[PDB]
């Protein structure tokens, strides 16, 4: 009866269940010589023929025996083609909805007898269960939980050579998974899956079109994969304590997001994806500082914003998403104090790159309290330098020397005071590229700027 | 290719765009019963707090 | 970095510059909001129609959306435009043709 319709998208698959809709299997055989109930098929052929010329549910009892009582490797397939069909329209009998929901024994044991065998009997099964547990009063926990403990499904789900099978799969769930009751259930024992979704993702942003990989890939011939993917991550990613750990678990796969949305255009995977990180960084959730400054360092998305704000959509969504995720990423760090985050970095002995570093508009007014000390703290630092080894801790402290006299004019003295000239001088031959070429960088900078 | 095929380049891509919004949409009312969830959860605690 | 960078500019160059041209070209075609097409309108030759299909194979071939035909000839009032080909042996026999 009236219901929501389930795996349109898919077309592989509907010729494989036509296969069968244009056959039909000998049932009369099966009850007349020792095999079946004697009823079974005889109830079976009239059922066949309500098909036409028809149109009233109780007579569907029986096929539960018939499924229990049957013993044929491939004879189920007619019943569940009757399962798949008689949702397939509304036109279809007058008492099919209403019974599943009222009746737990069957339905829950539906699943105990099925999910055995044959790699296509066990999908279309799968797929007539959770049609049916997607009616409202279908929300018995145990199947999906018992479903998910299964190493059944994850037998087919591992064929990477295979693109169709692992694509049903992975569909359904997410079908599965629109209400909030299965997320939480799922995510038990998810990791049996998600690497090789990550791994799907990698191979899609590994994608080299060198070379033919897309065989009738193409033409919504596969790309659904992906964009069913980014939606199971944007469900699943509805409530923020369990998005937090992953973010916290795994970290290459969630910076190849960038490298996603450049490669391809279809816009089936931008508006799906950035939500998906919108989500991550909101403040709803009370963690949105602990990945946030890594994301900015191994990131660098800050030429990305631009690059695809200024390009061309016509979508309503996005242009407004772009522009909270430029906001929100520029603002939390590179609007920050330097002078107290300075410090905290070089007392700790670790020195790196940030937006602090090379920033200058925001260094107006640090130069002079830079000098509370003396530059007690800076010049030890330029002694540690003088007893480092560490290219990057060379090029970061000159970067700063230089930024002296690039703001401060009169901390010349001090500078020569210093008498690490000749360590300058010395700094030029060494081996690594960049600390020479910064070392350049400042000593010309010094000598040009000593007259002006 | 054969010009009375001009159709379906239409209508099958009438029908992605289609369940492209369809989609959207169902997620969107997803996310509508989300808020109702905080909304709801937020406002009855504070209330509740003072009536305890 | 002079003997690096030489490599490469020059190359550059000119691929830049086909890029600023192609968006150029492609921008006197007509687009709105409106619909997720594009509105334009050009003026082909008509004896290589099935070329034209073919070439337009890559099209389906790797960046497939199964929308192959963008071709419907309608009529006008104007005038059409002349052209004709030209060899490397003409090179100065067919300019003063139409010079």
């Amino acid at each position: 009866m009236g219901a929501t319709k389930i795996l349109m998208d898919s077309t592989h698959f509907n010729e494989i269940r036509s296969i069968i809709r244009s056959r039909s299997v000998a049932w009369d055989a099966l009850a007349r010589s020792e095999e079946l109930s004697e009823i079974d098929a005889s109830t079976a052929k009239a059922l066949e023929s309500i098909l036409v010329k028809k149109n009233n549910g109780k007579t569907l009892i029986p096929l539960i025996h018939l499924l229990s009582t049957s013993d044929n490797e491939d004879c189920k397939k007619s019943v569940q083609n009757l399962i798949a069909e008689l949702l397939s329209s509304d036109k279809y009998g007058d008492d099919t909805v209403k019974f599943f929901q009222e009746d737990p024994k069957q339905l829950e044991q539906l699943f105990d007898v099925s999910l055995k065998g044959d790699f296509q009997t066990v999908l279309i099964s799968g797929f007539n269960v959770v049609s049916l547990l997607v009616q409202n009063g279908l929300h018995n926990v145990k199947l999906v939980e018992k479903l998910l403990k299964n190493n059944n499904l994850i037998n087919i789900l591992q064929n990477i050579e295979q693109m169709d099978t692992c694509y049903v799969c992975i569909r359904l769930l997410q079908e599965l998974a629109v209400i909030p009751e299965y997320r939480d259930v799922i995510w038990l024992h998810e990791k049996k899956f998600m690497p090789t979704l990550f791994k799907i993702l990698q191979r899609a942003t590994d994608s080299q079109l060198a070379t033919r990989i897309v065989a009738t890939n193409s033409n919504h011939l596969g790309i659904q994969l992906q964009y069913h993917s980014l939606l199971l991550i944007w469900l699943l990613t509805f409530n923020p304590v369990f998005a937090n750990e992953l973010v916290q678990k795994y970290l290459s796969d969630f910076l190849d997001l960038l490298k996603l949305v450049k490669i391809t255009i279809k816009e089936k995977v931008s508006r799906l994806c950035i939500s998906i990180i919108l989500q991550c960084c909101s403040t709803r959730v009370k963690q949105h500082k602990k990945v946030i400054k890594q994301l900015l360092l191994l990131g660098n998305a800050l030429p990305t914003v631009q690059s695809l704000s200024e390009r061309k959509y016509s979508d309503e969504e996005l242009r407004q998403d772009i522009s909270n995720l430029k906001e929100i990423l520029e603002n939390e760090y590179q609007e920050l104090t330097s002078f107290d985050e300075y410090s905290s970095e070089l007392k700790s002995g670790r020195l790196e790159w940030s937006p602090v570093h090379k920033s200058e508009k925001f260094w107006r007014e640090n130069a002079v309290r830079l000098n509370e000390k003396n530059y007690e703290l800076l010049k030890i630092l330029t002694k540690l330098l003088e007893v480092s080894d560490d290219p990057q801790v060379l090029a970061v402290a000159a970067h700063d020397v230089g930024e002296y006299v690039r703001h401060y004019p009169r901390g010349k003295r001090v500078i020569e005071q210093l008498g690490g000239k000749q360590l300058v001088m010395n700094h030029m031959h060494h081996e690594d590229q960049q600390v020479r070429y910064n070392a350049l960088l400042a000593v010309q900078k010094l000598m040009v700027h000593n007259w002006e | 290719l054969t010009p009375n095929q001009v159709n379906d380049e239409l209508n099958k891509m009438q029908a992605f765009i289609r369940k492209e919004a369809e989609e959207k949409a169902k997620e969107i009312q997803l996310k509508a019963d989300q808020e109702y969830e905080i909304e709801k959860t937020n406002i009855v605690r504070n209330e509740t707090n003072n009536i305890d | 970095e002079l003997y690096a960078i030489a490599k490469e500019l020059d190359s550059w160059f000119q691929d830049v510059t086909r890029e600023k041209a192609i968006f150029e070209i492609l921008n006197k075609s007509n687009y709105d909001t409106n619909r997720k097409i594009l509105i334009a309108e050009g003026w082909i030759p008509r004896d290589e129609l099935a070329t034209l299909q073919a070439r337009l194979g890559e099209m389906i071939a790797r960046l497939g959306i199964d929308v192959p035909s963008i071709i419907q000839v309608l009529d006008t009032n104007h005038t059409p435009p002349t052209f004709h080909r030209t060899n490397k042996f003409t090179a100065g026999f067919q300019s003063i043709c139409d010079c």
